[PDB]
């Protein structure tokens, strides 16, 4: 590969979501054996664009998700004199 | 001498007097904002004793400072293509352009991805692309996403934005005619959809001519890419300046390790080996520091980008100069080699005229306010117009609305409502 | 590991915490590690050297213990103001911004404490089940070209409608909701049909 | 062994041959007097910024 | 000049005088067999991360 030299997994055509990242667009994953490939970017979907043609949706979803942010980190004071020193 | 700041320009403010626009322009703006820098990995054991046995029994003494270096670098490396991933990988399934290409007369030849071209880029990006320019245990990791993986990305986020408008960027792509997408965002800015209408062709040309212009612009003029350059610029002299200090003796007989081992004894050479050992290793602290200051700086700015890209590209911003200066219609993102360039599509209104204007209009002892437009008047006549765009109108009972006497209102004026 | 983020944070400061612990265990070129005994068996003079040693390599260990840990309280200072900011602009209002609060059109957004941070409960709206329809800029009658006020023109294949852009809600072509602006010949793409006029039957 | 600390009656059970036990992060915490030949748990006197 | 690499040929050319060669951070790139007069090359045996 261009990150360097792997040895235990075997080479594929097929492309997949990446799953460990071995880098330059390579990655590998555990599907009896270890597989390398180059990962898959995503669904080749061609919209149906025309100069007269809408898509209109005819219903919806109400999708809650979650987000994760850390706000705060624990508050630690080292006394430099008794740590250096005792 | 003294700086001047600016003109000196008196706004001919009144108390009656507005100025409508009655012409627009649009103009595509580039924005460069850096996402990633080069991921380095520094091996603490051989920069600072190369291949000696004795200096890295000595540096054993000192605990994890390498084991720690090589954790703060190996973050570094790995925060670096989450900011590629938060940057580009906004989108779901790798949209494509249809081969017959009628947006309006929009042309997007030079965004759009050239087959003929190596990396699948767009013409745009070679020019980004070009206008840019292992030893002592530092190696370069490749980036996860290559520069044509980047590239399909953003070839996919532009033909997601030119087909289905901001609709892919909430949920499944909905195809739209690029005329009546161009429409909505004009409505997005306050603009009727007539005036895109009436004017297609004028407003297809005025992008068209930005775009060359932003072409000849990045062809001409050197340094317009002056962050991207900045970024690469700082990384290798800190890399070189690593390099460099390992050629200082730090108050040792010599900089080389060997001679030191070869010429003296090893309880001497021990002391000579202790001060060559604490002055690499803080040459490399210092040089790691200021690797996770930059990569800090680097992860803000991805972070700007990819909201950028979120709120412009995948919609349209209301927010005064988030997405260009002028009110943003919309964006398309380019691949910078280690950033990303946004190109941003905005309505510049031009060609105003200055017009005698009303709060509202008194009609059979009752006040009469605009709905959506204006109060104006030529000088004998009153209509009615929208903010943005001069359209006068007939005073009407439709576009206007009633809300109590005529009295209480300051500076009211005399008019007739029509009544269709 | 669906908190990963909070858990990442944790990690590092405890990691960092017993890096600095481990390093006192290191000599950094003194007889000793312990300072005790270095007291116990050395005299002042010699033993002055060898704490001076411990004393330089525990104050660089203690410096570069809080340099790290600045650093990472700026990250946590950036991730604390965007976390204030999704408060104040997805819980306390609805926002407008794309994918700000989720990926979808933002509709509200409920906060809830984690043991370090916070988690937001984004709720969005998704369209889906989508169809495709015939669709004009606008419609020639009488000459006069109409516009939708907040619509889209749509077409089954024999009649036109007018619907609202984000939801199927076909409505007949009137002029309460359409506007009329010119001729139509400037217009690209437009088509003919009947803008019903409500006042009339009336009449 | 030398230091500063409370010793309480430990719990803990030693092996024959064992002598004193180090906790996480190498910290001596666990000592068996030679005479008597019982587990002592040593505890640092408490200690804080004021 | 003494040093541990790959002497790989190159096709530099050095001038009549010029013996060594170096690089923008001034190392060893080139050295000039001083028997037979070949340019040669220097490049750094393989390392890396495993
Ligand atoms: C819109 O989608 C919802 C699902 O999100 C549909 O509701 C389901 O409809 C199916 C019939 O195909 C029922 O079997 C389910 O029990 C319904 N689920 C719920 C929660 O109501 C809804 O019918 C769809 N509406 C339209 C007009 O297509
Ligand atoms: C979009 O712009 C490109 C480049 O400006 C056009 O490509 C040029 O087309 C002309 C013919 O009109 C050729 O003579 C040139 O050689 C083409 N390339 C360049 C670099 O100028 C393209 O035709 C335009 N699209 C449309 C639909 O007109
Ligand atoms: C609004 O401004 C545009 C400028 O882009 C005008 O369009 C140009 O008009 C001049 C005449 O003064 C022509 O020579 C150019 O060929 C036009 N350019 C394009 C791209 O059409 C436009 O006329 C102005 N509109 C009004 C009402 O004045
Ligand atoms: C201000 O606008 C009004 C309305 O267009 C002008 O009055 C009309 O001018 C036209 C000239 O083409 C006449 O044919 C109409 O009979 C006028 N009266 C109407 C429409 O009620 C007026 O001339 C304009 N004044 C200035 C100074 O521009
Ligand atoms: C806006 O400013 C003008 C100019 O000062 C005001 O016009 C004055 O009105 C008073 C009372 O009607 C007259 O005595 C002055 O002679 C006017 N001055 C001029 C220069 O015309 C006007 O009242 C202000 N307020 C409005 C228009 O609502
Ligand atoms: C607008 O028109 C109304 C109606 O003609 C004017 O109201 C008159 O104001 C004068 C002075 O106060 C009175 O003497 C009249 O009796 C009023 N007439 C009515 C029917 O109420 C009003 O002054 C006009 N305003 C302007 C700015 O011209
Ligand atoms: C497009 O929609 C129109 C409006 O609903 C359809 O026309 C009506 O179809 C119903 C079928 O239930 C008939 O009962 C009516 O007589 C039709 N005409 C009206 C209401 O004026 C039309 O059939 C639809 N076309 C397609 C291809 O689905
Ligand atoms: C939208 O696209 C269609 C299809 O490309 C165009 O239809 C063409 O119209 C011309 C003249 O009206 C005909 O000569 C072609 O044969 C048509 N093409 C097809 C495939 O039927 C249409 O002109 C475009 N513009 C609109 C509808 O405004
Ligand atoms: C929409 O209706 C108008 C008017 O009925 C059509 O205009 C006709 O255009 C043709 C060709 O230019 C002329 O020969 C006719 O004389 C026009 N009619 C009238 C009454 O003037 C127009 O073509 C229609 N649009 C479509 C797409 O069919
Ligand atoms: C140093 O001595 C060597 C040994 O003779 C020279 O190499 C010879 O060069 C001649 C010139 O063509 C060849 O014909 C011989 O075959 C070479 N010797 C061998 C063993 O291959 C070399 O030229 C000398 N260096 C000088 C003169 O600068
Ligand atoms: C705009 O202002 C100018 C200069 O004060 C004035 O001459 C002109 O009449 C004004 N135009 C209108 C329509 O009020
Ligand atoms: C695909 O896999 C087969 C099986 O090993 C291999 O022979 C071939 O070279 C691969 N690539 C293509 C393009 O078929
Ligand atoms: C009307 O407004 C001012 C008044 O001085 C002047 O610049 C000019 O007459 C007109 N300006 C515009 C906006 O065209
Ligand atoms: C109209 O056209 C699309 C084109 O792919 C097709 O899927 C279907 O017939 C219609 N739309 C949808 C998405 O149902
Ligand atoms: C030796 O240890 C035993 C048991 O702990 C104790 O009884 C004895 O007194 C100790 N020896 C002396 C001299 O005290
Ligand atoms: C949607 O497009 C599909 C595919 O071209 C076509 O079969 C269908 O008739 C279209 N439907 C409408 C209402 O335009």
């Amino acid at each position: 590969t261009r990150a360097g030299c792997l040895i235990g997994a075997e080479h594929v055509n097929n492309s997949y979501e990446c799953d460990i990242p071995i880098g330059a667009g390579i990655c590998a994953s555990y599907q009896q054996s270890i597989i390398a490939y180059t990962m898959s970017l995503g669904a080749e979907n061609s919209v149906a664009y025309s100069n007269n043609s809408i898509a209109i949706p005819t219903n919806f979803t109400i999708s809650v998700t979650t987000e994760i942010l850390p706000v705060s980190m624990t508050k630690t004071s080292v006394d430099c004199t008794m740590y250096i020193c005792g | 001498y003294t700086m001047s700041l600016g003109a000196e320009n008196s706004v001919a403010y009144s108390n009656n007097s507005i100025a409508i626009p009655t012409n627009f322009t649009i103009s595509v703006t580039t924005e460069i904002l850096p996402v990633s820098m080069t991921k380095t990995s520094v091996d603490c054991t051989m920069y600072i004793c190369g291949d000696s046995t004795e200096c890295s029994n000595l540096l054993l003494q000192y605990g994890s400072f390498c084991t720690q270096l090589n954790r703060a670098l190996t973050g570094i490396a790995v925060e670096q293509d989450k900011n590629t991933q938060e940057v580009f990988a906004q989108v779901k399934q790798i949209y494509k352009t249809p081969p017959i290409k009628d947006f309006g007369g929009f042309n997007f030849s030079q965004i759009l991805p050239d087959p003929s071209k190596p990396s699948k880029r767009s013409f745009i990006e070679d020019l980004l692309f070009n206008k840019v320019t292992k030893f002592n245990g530092l190696t370069v990791l490749p980036p996860l996403l290559t520069d044509e993986m980047i590239a399909q990305y953003t070839s996919a986020l532009l033909a997601g934005t030119i087909t289905s408008g901001w609709t892919f960027g909430a949920g499944a792509a909905l195809q739209i005619p690029f005329a009546m997408q161009m429409a909505y965002r004009f409505n997005g800015i306050g603009v009727t959809q007539n005036v895109l209408y009436e004017n297609q062709k004028l407003i297809a040309n005025q992008f068209n001519s930005a775009i060359g212009k932003i072409q000849d612009s990045l062809s001409s003029t050197a340094s317009a890419l002056g962050k991207l350059q900045d970024v690469v610029n700082q990384n290798a002299q800190a890399l070189n300046t690593l390099v460099k200090q390992l050629s200082s003796n730090f108050g040792a007989i010599s900089s080389v390790l060997n001679d030191i081992l070869s010429r003296l004894d090893p309880p001497e050479a021990e002391v000579q080996i202790d001060r060559l050992i604490t002055g690499r290793l803080q040459s490399l602290q210092t040089y790691v520091t200021q690797q996770l200051i930059r990569a800090a700086e680097i992860r803000a700015s991805a972070n700007l980008a990819a909201t950028k890209m979120s709120e412009c590209v995948l919609g349209q911003s209301k927010r005064v100069d988030f997405c260009g200066k002028g009110y943003h219609l919309m964006s398309f993102p380019q691949s910078a080699p280690h950033g990303v360039v946004f190109l941003h599509v905005t309505y510049v209104p031009a060609q105003e005229k200055n017009f005698t204007t009303a709060p509202a209009i008194c009609h059979d002892g009752k006040a009469h306010f605009p709905r959506e437009g204006v109060f104006v008047s030529n000088g004998t006549h009153w209509f009615v117009t929208q903010r943005n765009f001069y359209e006068p109108q007939i005073i009407t009972t439709d576009n206007t609305f009633v809300s109590g006497n005529c009295d209480v209102v300051i500076g009211i004026v005399n008019n007739t409502v029509y009544d269709p | 590991s669906a908190l990963g983020k909070l858990q990442d944070v944790v990690n590092q400061n405890a990691q960092a915490l017993n890096t600095l612990v481990k390093q006192l265990s290191s000599n950094f070129g003194a007889i000793s590690s312990v300072l005790n005994d270095i007291l116990s068996r050395l005299d002042p003079p010699e033993a002055e050297v060898q704490i001076d040693r411990l004393i330089t390599g525990r104050l660089q260990s203690l410096q570069t213990y809080v340099t790290q840990q600045l650093i990472r309280a700026a990250e946590i200072r950036a991730s604390a103001n965007l976390a204030a900011t999704k408060m104040s602009e997805c819980v306390l209002g609805q926002s407008k911004r794309v994918d700000f609060c989720g990926k979808g059109y933002h509709l509200m957004s409920f906060p809830q404490s984690a043991p370090h941070g916070v988690v937001f409960l984004h709720v969005t709206y998704v369209p889906a089940q989508e169809k495709n329809f015939t669709t004009a800029p606008a419609i020639c009658h009488d000459g006069k070209a109409h516009f939708p006020r907040e619509g889209v023109f749509v077409s089954n294949g024999t009649h036109w409608f007018v619907t609202q852009r984000n939801f199927y809600e076909p409505q007949i072509i009137t002029t309460d909701n359409t506007f009329v602006s010119g001729n139509c010949d400037v217009v690209i793409g437009i088509v003919n049909n009947t803008v019903y006029d409500p006042l009339q039957p009336e009449l | 062994l030398t230091g500063t600390g409370v010793l309480t009656e430990s719990n803990k059970k030693f092996l024959p041959f064992q002598q004193f036990g180090r906790d996480i992060a190498d910290t001596t915490d666990a000592v068996r007097d030679p005479q008597t030949l019982e587990i002592l748990d040593i505890t640092p006197c408490s200690f804080g910024g004021v």
